[PDB]
């Protein structure tokens, strides 16, 4: 239990932690593109 | 007269009682049920008063020049409209009876097919009975009621079966649903006890007021006409009290019902 | 194209028809969560899941929970178009006793089974006065409360039952109806019964439970108690 | 002794590297921009048919036909445009706690407290319906079913582990262990490599299917992960919990960039799900309504209201033109 | 991470007192319903005492009821259980344990090891 534990927190550990400003971006800017992509927002 | 004033509002009142109870079913889901096709098959008959029970029985207290077949019509049809409305009044009371004296097989004893069949029934028999004067018993022009429909109808037949027998019925019915009550509050005694019996009262005692005042004045017309006639007036008070059941039965039976309350 | 509209349409009335019939055998049956514990008379009264009986042209539908595992927060919400929550425990294990009370008080206070009355059997009741007339293990130690609590007025114990069984037999339901008591509602009402195995008229208090459960639910929702 | 120490320290140095990840929030640098505004979808049609609360919900890709499981036993497979029966399957067990539609539109998935994810065969030769593989490899109740193709299907359950099975073979394939309380729910990415799930311990794992393993373990809620789905591009998603707020994890940043929540609202999700633009996060409630969030400012745009009981489940449709809502009074209301 | 650190607990003789304290974090610690779990040498886990979200409805276990004493501090984020006149039988792993849902009083909790909303645990132990 706990060496698996520490196993899975050693395996989480190494991850390639992206910047929350160019993240927040990019999941700003496809709905930015999808937007007009006829969803619920804009009633067809 | 005053009838024709009172009786207009009285229509007014039970087509705005009775559309909002069929509005209220419609809108809501846990309302919409066995239980109310029942309450919203009396308010139909409430709107059916409202708008072709009303206007034909202002026709019949004028007294106008017409065919014996045809004023004979209207008063028998207006006697029609509202027997149904005191027939789907019985109808909830057996229906409310059935599920506390056999309440684990209620949905299976009592199901929406057979609710529609049971509200069949009452509209069925009312027009019926309300059109037994047409063909046989009937005396038969000056369009009165008295006149053109018999009194040992009124007596013997209508008054017996159409609301003596809906009384004893429901008399006899909602006592038994306070001895259920009874069995089931002191269990769960004073205050709820005088709760639940004047709850029945209020919906015992508003059919008993509005009905028995034109039925005791056709028992005393009948029965013996040494007394004169009750006056214009007089007659028209229990004319227009009988058309106030279909006022109070939204009042008597859908305000009762705690989720109908939210959606009003 | 036009017949294909229609085709699936005149299927579907089909499928309503057999809905509908669904429906009608479905509303009729009564389904019960009867839940326990480890060793406290689950499995004497109905270790199947699933429980079809017919008594008095009645069908039941009584559901056991033992296969899934005892974290019971998200399972147990699966139950409240229940009609009663048969709550089965066993009345001599003093320590483990405390736990159901503790399980009572969660299935009584959860919002989502906040409308389900709870059919309480005291299993074990012949077997709980084997231990009281002992008084190897006082109940006192256990639970305080016993030693300034008086037998009630109104209990009506089997002849020749003794009144130091009757303390502890009524004592047992007041923690629980203690429970009951505190919501300060009434949309359900606790049934409790003092049973064993041997007894086994028990479907019978389960009848005569759900019929007043049933009955309050109608004259509950008409305004009149 | 040793082992415990270490793995606490593990989870501190996660925290403090994913810390420094955080140079901005969400909520701060989404303000400039316009929200989606007054937004009030109205009801398109009501499916009035189930008998007893329906429990979970899944449309097609075609983005017509929705099946939706519920408590009296049946699975019934509607049609959005016609609102009518294509189908109606009497289950083995009535409680179904989860269903779910084929990417083929052949099989159909279901499941609860019988510990089986049944699947059924839609296009049968003979002409009912009949049952294609029973899954029963689990140790407690099924929570959801997933399918990644015709050939393999993913499932949650409450015997604290998910598990990839495969029907043709009719045994699981890989195993997922690793929450500490039972899972409740799961989500397919677009690109169907990985998925998400989220479990009664209060954090989200995203799992690898081809591998089997965990890639990272995320924690950004106080109680019960109900729900779960995948954000449009497959880099984030939601979470519904009891804690009664929704939370975005970025599966590149390793942490909740954004909390939904509303003070007002006291009780939890049961559901969520996204647009097609990944803007509408429409999250259902315990209190008989489903707030329409703003997944980009956090706002709350709208509401849903209709129904008695709980909302139990939502989904979107592929194409993102209609969304249903299954709920515990039986009528599921479709919105568009 | 949703963690409760349970501070204080170790041996001591039989009538006296000890004053454990779990330091709780990574949650609203005002909105849930709290309570302790004790686990005895060779035993499964049993309830002792519980107390709600504003601290009033306070319940105690028979064996522990008049000696016990829970507690809890809604500012700071923590948990008590000032224990006078411990016996020799009082001898276990006392768990603080959060209830699963907020705004409530309910709690499925005493789980056979699998409970999330449940710290590492402090063992007590009682000896002469
Ligand atoms: C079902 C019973 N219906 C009636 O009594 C209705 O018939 C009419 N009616 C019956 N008897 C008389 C009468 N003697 N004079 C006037 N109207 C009457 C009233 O308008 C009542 O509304």
């Amino acid at each position: 239990q706990a060496r698996k534990l520490v196993e899975q927190l050693k395996m989480e550990a190494n991850i390639d932690r992206i910047k929350v400003s160019k993240a927040a971006a990019d999941l700003m800017a496809y709905c930015e593109a999808h937007a007009k992509e006829d969803p619920l927002l804009t009633p067809v | 007269a005053v009838y024709i004033t009172v009786e207009l509002a009285i229509a007014v009142l039970a087509i705005l009682g009775n559309v909002l109870v069929c509005w209220a079913v419609w809108l809501n889901s846990n309302l919409q049920n066995v239980t109310n096709y029942f309450v919203v098959s009396l308010a139909a008959a409430d709107i059916a008063v409202g708008v072709l029970a009303i206007p034909f029985a202002i026709t019949i207290s004028t007294g106008f020049c017409a065919a014996c077949h045809g004023c004979l019509f209207i008063a028998c049809f207006v006697l029609v409209l509202t027997q149904s409305s005191i027939f789907s009044l019985l109808a909830i009371a057996i229906d409310r009876y059935i599920a506390i004296r056999i309440p684990l097989r209620y949905n299976g004893l009592v199901t929406g097919t057979r609710a529609k069949g049971i509200i069949a029934i009452c509209w069925v028999l009312s027009f019926a009975i309300g059109l037994t004067p047409m063909l046989g018993w009937n005396n038969c022009v000056a369009c009165l009621f008295e006149d053109v429909v018999p009194m040992n109808y009124m007596v013997y037949f209508n008054f017996f079966a159409c609301v003596l027998v809906p009384l004893l019925l429901m008399l006899g019915v909602y006592l038994r649903i306070f001895l259920a009550a009874r069995r089931q509050l002191k269990q769960m005694t004073l205050q709820k006890e005088v709760h639940a019996a004047k709850s029945l009262a209020i919906i015992v005692g508003l059919f008993a007021l509005c009905w028995l005042p034109l039925h005791i004045i056709n028992c005393f017309t009948f029965f013996c006409p040494d007394c004169s006639h009750a006056p214009l007036w007089l007659m028209y008070l229990a004319i227009v009290l009988s058309h106030t059941n279909s006022v109070v039965n939204p009042f008597i039976y859908a305000y009762r019902i705690r989720e109908f309350r939210q959606t009003f | 194209q036009r017949n294909e509209e229609k085709a699936q349409r005149e299927a579907n009335k089909k499928i309503e028809k057999q809905l509908q019939k669904d429906k009608q055998v479905y509303r009729a049956t009564h389904r019960l969560l009867l839940l326990g514990a480890d060793n406290s008379g689950k499995s004497t009264i109905v270790g199947i899941f699933e429980t079809k009986f017919q008594v008095d042209k009645v069908n039941f539908h009584m559901f056991d929970v033992g296969g899934q595992r005892d974290e019971r927060r998200k399972w147990i919400q699966c139950f409240n178009d229940v009609t009663a929550i048969i709550f089965v425990v066993d009345s001599s294990d003093y320590n483990r006793l405390q736990e159901a009370l503790n399980l009572f008080k969660s299935i009584w206070n959860n919002r989502w089974l906040r409308t389900i009355s709870v059919i309480l059997f005291l299993n074990k009741q012949d077997l709980l006065a084997e231990k009281v007339l002992a008084g190897k293990s006082k109940i006192e130690d256990y639970f305080p409360e016993f030693a300034r609590y008086t037998t009630p007025e109104d209990a009506t114990p089997e002849p020749g039952e003794d009144p130091r069984v009757t303390r502890a037999k009524y004592f047992i339901r007041d923690e629980f109806l203690r429970i009951s008591t505190a919501s300060g509602d009434g949309r359900h009402y606790c049934y409790p019964h003092f049973t064993c195995a041997v007894d086994t008229e028990n479907a019978r208090r389960i009848f005569n439970d759900c019929r007043d459960i049933i009955q309050r639910m109608h004259l509950r929702q008409y305004e009149l108690l | 002794d040793q082992l415990r120490q270490e793995a606490e320290q593990l989870k501190n140095q996660i925290r403090d590297a994913r810390k420094a990840c955080a140079d901005a929030t969400l909520s701060q640098i989404t303000n400039n921009i316009d929200p989606v505004g007054r937004i009030q979808m109205r009801t398109r049609r009501t499916l009035r048919g189930h008998l007893a609360k329906i429990y979970a919900m899944h449309w097609g890709t075609d983005s017509r036909l929705l099946v939706s499981a519920s408590q009296d036993g049946k699975l019934i497979i509607w049609d959005s445009y016609t609102t009518n029966k294509v189908h109606a399957i009497p289950l083995r067990s009535s409680w179904v706690m989860t269903c779910a539609y084929a990417p083929s539109g052949n099989y159909v998935a279901c499941g609860g407290l019988d510990n089986i994810c049944s699947i059924y065969n839609l296009k049968t030769r003979e002409g009912n319906v009949r049952v294609s593989r029973e899954l029963a490899g689990h140790t407690g109740y099924l929570s959801c079913c997933r399918f990644l193709d015709d050939n393999q299907i993913v499932t949650s359950s409450g015997d604290t582990t998910c598990a990839l099975w495969d029907i043709e073979t009719g045994q699981q394939t890989t195993t997922f262990t690793g929450h500490t309380g039972d899972v409740m729910s799961l989500s397919l990415a677009p690109d169907t490599r990985l998925f998400v799930s989220g479990a009664c311990d209060a954090s989200a794992k995203l799992w690898d299917v081809r591998e089997g393993m965990c890639r990272q373990t995320f924690t950004g809620h106080e109680s019960d992960i109900n729900a779960i789905c995948f954000f449009p591009n497959g880099n984030a998603f939601a979470t519904g919990s009891d804690d009664a707020t929704c939370r975005l994890f970025d599966l590149r940043a390793d942490q909740e960039l954004m909390t939904y929540s509303h003070d007002n609202i006291i009780c939890g999700i049961t559901s969520v799900s996204f647009s097609k633009s990944g803007r509408l996060l429409l999250a259902g409630y315990d209190d008989f309504n489903c707030n329409v969030w703003d997944a980009l400012k956090a706002d709350r745009a709208g509401v849903l209201a209709g129904h008695d009981n709980r909302v139990s489940c939502l989904g979107v449709t592929d194409d993102g033109m209609a969304v249903a809502t299954g709920s515990w009074d039986s009528f599921l209301k479709i919105w568009n | 991470q949703v963690q409760l650190q349970e501070s204080g607990g170790g041996l001591v003789q039989p009538g006296g007192s000890l004053r454990l304290s779990c330091a709780a974090s990574g949650f609203t610690f005002s909105n849930y319903k709290m309570n302790w779990v004790r686990q005895a040498p060779g035993k499964g886990l049993e309830w002792v005492s519980d107390i709600s979200q504003s601290g009033a409805s306070i319940s105690y276990t028979g064996s522990v009821k008049g000696r016990f004493t829970i507690s809890r501090d809604n500012a700071k984020n923590t948990l008590y259980l000032q224990m006078n006149s411990l016996k020799p039988e009082d001898t276990a792993v006392y768990y603080c344990a959060r209830c699963p849902a907020p705004f409530t009083r309910d709690c499925f909790d005493v789980t056979s090891t699998t409970y999330a909303y449940r710290g590492q645990g402090t063992q007590v132990t009682v000896s002469s």
